[PDB]
């Protein structure tokens, strides 16, 4: 009948790319829950959104009747960690195991076979995997990835896979008129990108210099910046200026971000789905 | 929880064992019949590459059985793959909302988990797992079937140090109220 | 009898207070010639105004041709290091002896006798001072100094004394509508202030706790943060925000910067001697 | 620079000598007479209430004069203290621009001033010194407006071995260039 606001479980939720992309694209946003348990990332989404998100710590602690009561659930995200996908534990030991805990709560939130309201999901992982742990990810999901890499919309190399029954998540990705394409466009005042093209940056301190310095500065190689790196990811300029941290716990929250165009691309069929602005 | 249903209106079961084989050792209580070749049992091992449509094409079911592999195997696969297997495929053989029938499901573990992998299948499972002892081998269970002694977990711990379908059987008891009794 | 811009001199420029106060203040400046030392404040005054502030680097390096070449100067501002005004060297012995070159460079911008030109000038010291260094102070510069509290108008204690020849320096300071005058109108969303206001925050970080700290935030304790700090001295958010700088960096430079508000209160009645926009 | 003025215009001259005095000292030259009430010397050593309309009261001067302490003498006040009360004071001093007449001022150090203070001074008073040596052993420094071989580790081992008074002697001749504009008594 009526558009009604989007209702949003996200589980691994970082610093809350999925609220700040569909509230971007100018979708009513009428329940976000988000699980996660970094204090600093849970930090910059409570101070960027202004409460609007409810948190619930560890996913693991989530219960069915959570999911019954919380809900009912309108698109269901995750973004499991990718640390474990040299002392690599693959998808079944360490933090890969969390995978299947989303395909868990995804079954929770499914509609039953007599409902037809319209529900959505996706999950991300990292491209860089076992073709054994694609596969199984794959047979849990019932369905096979896209692979999308951020460098058509930004100014990175961030190749990700996207699992997921979002309309047209194999359509081709075009760049808008408001992508910072290039690093130069990503870079504060004074400063030079060496390259027009960054190297896939990780939580590490070592993915920055491509490994020579990307910046210079008064002649000088210099690193990038916190806003810089926002930039390049797509997020607004001091989105992760929270907690009082440094570019070392901001690198950190940004590295296994998602990028705010990618996720735009795959989120803007939801307009035609649930109440804008 | 089921209704019993009258025993002239009972049915040959249909039984999905994952991983570990259960087949004579089902028939040792009547729920298969010997000499039906084309039976009521389908096991499986690799359950890798099977896909939904493998389990609706084998289907109708009425139990989903899976088990880790016995104690002292060295395993080639993860403890926790048969859980998330066994629940994949639980969720494949599952009926639809709309024909509600007799359904059950069991997984066991010959102590291959360990507290994380315990609280994983429990929380998957949605019950405590329920232990089965022998005065020494024991085996954990986690069934929908409605069961019928005291054992502390250091036991359980030591004896896991050192280095079995018999005390499985009376966890099938009763399932009889639901299906043929054959011999 | 038409105005022109300001051109401005300031010496121990920090990040850049003066400038950033002549600009929201509506002033037009044609030139700005800063000494300073710092990197991450020569950063963040490079940055925030784009390059309009031409650098100098030591003020011990200027020379009596070098005011001659840069200026004429309208305006000259000067913030002396208030370390040594325990271990504590006096006007005389290390940093203190910097003022002297204030005023040095100050006799080298003044115009000429019958140079009826307007010409202004401004120097900022902190009242916890020897009452001799106070005494050779006011003798050097031929004049008082008024004592302002940044309290009046801003959520801290900054009691600072003012030399200049200023128009109405010594005129009552009142708050605008606009200025946060207590600790909570300062916090980001959800954090609590224990107190309305707060204690001289130094560089030092024993001087955030009142020593309890000042804001609960989830029913714990903790410490301000760099964009609570920018609030509390009238500086816009994330205008620290520059070079990679944690909570500790930003904290340093804002610790010993002006006031936003007190230096506007200074510099009001400028916008009746020179062009504004 | 100034040009020389013929010998019958020449004036006597008005001195201001702070810290250390130079009056009986320059009197042996003839600028000074001993028959004069004002003197034309200003000696004061306190200056630290020193205002400008009170050098201004003290009539106009054609010398301005300051020294450190000597060497053998435990300060009480920095040796930097000097220095500015002398640039302070000397500005005071100057002739108004629309008044050019001869004027001469002369800052001399006795080795108090360390190496950074000498650039502090020679900053401050836009040039570099120059060092007169005694032979025979003392040292002074200059700078002055006056138109009138030793290197530094002499001066540096000296200094450290003269701590356990003020030598006019070596200050005397630099008075000298100055005889040229202001009356030479006999
Ligand atoms: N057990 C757990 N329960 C909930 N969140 C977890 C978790 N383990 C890790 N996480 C969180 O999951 C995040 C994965 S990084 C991906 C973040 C998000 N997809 C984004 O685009 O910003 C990490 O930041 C981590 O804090
Ligand atoms: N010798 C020197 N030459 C030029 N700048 C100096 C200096 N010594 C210290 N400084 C700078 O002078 C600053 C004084 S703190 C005052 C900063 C400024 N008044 C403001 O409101 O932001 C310090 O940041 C220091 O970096």
């Amino acid at each position: 009948m009526r558009r009604r606001p989007i209702r949003v479980l996200s589980l691994f939720d970082g610093i809350a790319t999925g609220y700040l992309v569909l509230k971007e694209l100018g979708i009513k946003v009428g329940k976000y829950v988000a699980s996660e348990v970094c204090e600093e990332s849970i930090a910059v989404g409570t101070v960027k959104h202004e409460g609007n998100i409810k948190y619930v710590n560890d996913v693991r602690n989530i219960t069915k009747k959570n999911i019954e009561e919380w809900g009912p659930f309108d698109l269901v995200i995750g973004g499991s960690p990718c640390n474990d996908l040299p002392a690599r534990k693959g998808l079944y030991e360490g933090t890969g195991r969390l995978f299947f805990e989303f395909y868990h709560l995804l079954n929770y939130s499914r509609p039953k076979e007599g409902d037809d309201r319209p529900f959505f999901w996706m999950f991300e992982n990292v491209v860089a995997m076992k073709v054994g742990d694609k596969r199984d990810i794959s047979r849990f999901l019932e369905c096979n990835p896209v692979m999308i890499d951020a460098i058509k919309v930004s100014a990175a190399h961030r190749a990700r896979y996207f699992w997921g029954n979002l309309p047209g998540m194999n359509r081709p990705v075009i760049a808008s008129k408001n992508d910072k394409l290039e690093l130069q466009d990503c870079l504060e005042y004074n400063r030079i990108a060496k390259l027009k093209k960054v190297q896939t940056i990780t939580t590490k301190s070592n993915s920055i210099k491509q490994q020579l310095f990307p910046v210079v500065m008064n002649g000088k190689e210099d690193v990038l910046w916190c806003t810089e790196l926002e930039r390049i990811f797509g997020f607004p300029v001091h989105y992760t200026d929270v907690s009082n941290m440094g570019g070392g716990a901001r690198q950190k929250l940004l590295g296994r971000s998602w990028s705010v165009p990618v996720i735009r691309h795959l989120f803007a069929p939801l307009k035609d789905y649930f109440a804008c602005e | 929880m089921f209704e019993t249903v009258p025993v002239w209106r009972r049915q040959p079961v249909r039984v999905l064992s994952l991983f570990e084989d259960i087949k004579k050792e089902l028939t040792s209580l009547g729920f298969l019949e010997s000499g039906s070749d084309p039976g009521q049992l389908k096991h499986v091992v690799d359950v890798t590459d099977t896909v939904r449509k493998d389990v609706e094409e084998w289907g109708p079911f009425d139990l989903v059985y899976g088990a880790t592999p016995p104690l002292g195997h060295t395993c080639d696969r993860p403890p926790s793959w048969y859980l998330f297997q066994f629940h994949r495929l639980l969720q494949y053989a599952r009926p639809k909302p709309g024909s509600p029938r007799p359904f059950f499901w069991m997984f066991v573990d010959n102590l291959v988990l360990n507290k994380e992998d315990l609280d994983v299948a429990s929380r998957f499972l949605e019950m405590e797992p329920v232990t089965i002892p022998d005065v020494q081998n024991a085996v954990r269970v986690w069934s929908n079937i409605p069961a019928i002694a005291l054992v502390s977990e250091e036991e359980l711990s030591l004896l896991a140090q050192n280095k079995p379908t018999k005390l499985v059987k009376n966890c099938f008891l009763p399932l009889r109220e639901y299906f043929k009794y054959f011999s």
